[PDB]
């Protein structure tokens, strides 16, 4: 678990979803920073409450099923079997699945990852993330990603997130990089326009 | 395997999950052995010179 | 994914005859040290328009620290051909982290039936045989106190198979013969 | 209190220094203007002397307002003085002289197990964020594992009362907890820095005789890494220079830099 930041970042003027994140990415690649693989974050939704079962690549055999407020289960991936099964009993939603697919750059320490929420089949909006693995304590490694964001991400860096939250010596875990995901994800859904 | 199962809930990335399951073998193995050997006696006999 | 489908055979033993089946099976098994586990499994069922409940099997270790809570599904019982003299259920076993029996509670599922199993484990090849005595626990929650079920123990074979090929069945009736005149280990349908 | 008493020695100097600048102002007037070669530059230099006098007396008097807001027998009283005195007198002596030492040659190990482990609990009594493990499993060379709060794991290899080898691992990461893993590598380039910057520490703390000065500035240079991530290089103002966290903490100065940085 190394604290992590997700923001969405807006393509701005006519350049298109694709044209953007090229130009983002060349940006990164111009840190020194070398591609490292491919990640894919894919992400189901229930309308039951509200159910989120979402799974990023770097993590190989996790899924991940996060009920809002309550708690996030890491599970294997024989959960998502499960769920199928259970499928006619369960609730099942309407096409509201979110994915976010983005090369990885790697930057002495830091992974950055650009992504394209791309709703079903059409792109829209922008995803960042940027990793700390060596920073096991999280809330006050603030001001590192925020000094690596304003080199790189410049205008529309975020002033931090909520998934810190009140200040703890409570580790950063891979359940709150989710919530930072599943509020992103929320927010293009809804972003409209 | 016990941690592969504990890969589950204490979620591991890409790295623990390969090295635990690495496909190494004897020989591999044995010539880095002898390699690190015959390195050690190279140094110490320099040293010795020197 | 495949689906995994599980041949079980259960049978009984009396605690006084407890100490020659461990002997017994320890030498035809794999020659490992018996793994003495203890555990805690609690079942829940989702009470749904379907008539059927859905029953989860949530298991977790109290013996063996740091190590996760699993996941179950068992389905209905496949037996057909009175040859394969087994019992065959679709399974799913998926390892959960220890915030699953919040994440099951909101989701709708209720906590119906708690027991506590201790025994040892034993396993040849793919086979694994659970030695265990169930004991019944009494006050709302908690593990302190427990009382036993039975005097005698079950003993259950259990193959997690990849449902790829078959003859799974008949290796589990050889082994269960050899076991057959210290314990009759026999396909019990749950019915009754 | 201690903060009272530096308050009441200021106040002391304050009143000095009052009645002083007020005898100043009093005694310059009474010499009068001096000639100075030319009629400007003397009537400056009077006005000048003049200003800055009246201006330290205000100042002077400012400052007492402000200090008030902050704040068989006679035997005994000369023995404590005396040993205040020797304590402070043997202390700045014995600095001076053991910084510059005229010895240049020897010429003109066996230690207790237990003498060891007194040694290390003494170190672990203080620094409470530290956390030292002891553990023996290859013979009499113990091996310590160090936990710095959620930041480092460090691993130190004793061979006697004597530091030989570190590797410092991450929190998250696993030393894996049994037979202790001695090599291996941390998998981060920060971390394996730091274990570069700790051989060094290592090398550059040799005490010849005395064994447990050199653990003891060891572990206090160890402890300086538990604002890492945390501070900025004293050099450059930057806190990542090529994806890295300052590393290097300057010996006889608990400061943190990158070390391309030097510093
Ligand atoms: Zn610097």
């Amino acid at each position: 678990m190394g604290v992590t930041c997700v923001s969405q970042m807006p393509v701005a003027e006519g350049k298109s979803v694709q044209q953007t994140v090229e130009l983002l990415t060349r940006k990164l690649e111009m840190l020194g920073a070398e591609k490292q693989g491919t990640f894919c974050v894919d992400c189901e939704t229930y309308h039951t409450k509200l159910m989120y079962v979402m799974h990023n690549s770097e993590y190989p055999l996790s899924c991940f099923a996060l009920f809002e407020n309550g708690p996030c289960l890491i599970a294997d991936t024989n959960f998502d079997v499960l769920m199928v099964k259970l499928k006619g009993f369960f609730q099942s939603a309407k096409a509201s699945k979110i994915e976010t697919r983005g090369t990885r750059y790697q930057y002495c320490d830091f992974l950055v990852k650009v992504g394209t929420v791309t709703m079903g089949p059409s792109a829209r909006g922008i995803s960042v993330e940027v990793e700390y693995g060596p920073c096991v304590v999280a809330s006050d490694c603030w001001s590192l990603l925020l000094e690596f964001l304003q080199s790189f991400l410049g205008s529309h860096t975020p002033g931090a997130p909520a998934v810190f939250g009140n200040r703890h010596d409570a580790v950063y875990g891979p359940a709150d990089t989710m919530v930072q995901y599943m509020e992103l994800f929320n927010k293009i859904r809804k972003q409209q326009q | 395997h016990k941690r592969m199962r504990l890969s589950g809930p204490q979620a591991f990335d890409k790295n623990e999950i390969n090295s635990l399951q690495s496909s190494e073998g004897l020989l591999e193995k044995i010539i880095k052995q002898a390699k690190h050997i015959f390195l050690r006696s190279r140094a110490a006999a320099t040293i010795d010179s020197l | 994914t495949i689906n995994m489908m599980e041949y079980l055979l259960q049978g009984s033993v009396l605690d006084h005859s407890l100490e020659s089946l461990i002997h017994r099976l320890r030498g035809l098994c794999d020659n490992m040290e018996p793994e003495t586990f203890l555990d805690h499994e609690m079942v829940f069922l989702l009470k749904g328009q379907q008539a059927s409940p859905f029953v989860l099997r949530a298991r977790r270790s109290m013996d063996r620290a740091g190590a996760p809570w699993h996941l179950r599904y068992l389905g209905q019982p496949e037996m057909g051909d009175k040859n394969r003299h087994a019992l065959v259920r679709n399974c799913v076993d998926i390892a959960t982290s220890e915030n699953l029996t919040d994440f099951l509670m909101e989701m709708g599922f209720r906590m119906d039936h708690e027991f506590v199993a201790k025994g040892h484990l034993f396993r040849k090849g793919i086979m694994k045989i659970m030695v265990y005595k169930i004991f019944r626990i009494l006050v709302p929650g908690n593990t302190d106190s427990t009382e036993a079920l039975s005097l005698s123990y079950l003993v259950e074979l259990s193959v997690v198979a990849p449902a790829g090929q078959d003859m799974v069945s008949d290796d589990m009736k050889n082994f269960a013969e050899q076991l057959k005149p210290l314990v009759h280990l026999e396909k019990i349908d749950p019915k009754r | 209190v201690s903060v009272n008493l530096e308050a009441f020695s200021q106040a002391i100097s304050a009143i000095q220094a009052l009645r002083s600048s007020v005898s100043r102002v009093f005694d310059c007037l009474k010499d009068g203007m001096r000639n100075k070669e030319t009629l400007e530059g003397r009537e400056k230099a009077f006005i000048a002397h003049f200003q800055d006098n009246l201006h330290s007396v205000n100042r002077d008097l400012n400052e007492l307002e402000r200090l008030s807001n902050l704040v068989l027998y006679s035997q005994l009283l000369q023995a404590y003085k005396w040993s205040n005195k020797l304590q402070y007198h043997a202390g700045l002596a014995s600095g001076l002289l053991n910084q510059q030492s005229l010895k240049r040659s020897a010429n003109q190990l066996v230690l207790p197990p237990q003498y060891v482990d007194d040694v290390i609990s003494r170190i672990d009594r203080m620094f409470p964020e530290m956390s030292i493990h002891l553990s023996r499993p290859n013979g009499t060379s113990a091996m310590l594992l160090v936990t710095l709060g959620k930041v480092l794991k460090v691993i130190v290899v004793m061979r006697s009362l004597f530091i030989d080898r570190t590797i410092v691992k991450g929190y998250n990461e696993n030393v894996y907890t049994e037979d202790l893993d001695i090599w291996s590598k941390s998998n981060y380039q920060v971390f394996q820095k730091v274990t570069d910057h700790a051989t060094t520490a290592l090398l550059h703390y040799q005490l010849p005789q005395m064994p447990d000065v050199v653990v003891r500035s060891f572990m206090t240079w160890l402890r300086s890494y538990i604002k890492l991530f945390q501070a900025p290089c004293q050099r450059c103002g930057k806190f990542l220079q090529d994806g890295l966290p300052p590393t290097w903490r300057d010996f006889r100065t608990l400061e943190a830099f990158h070390d391309t940085c030097r510093q």
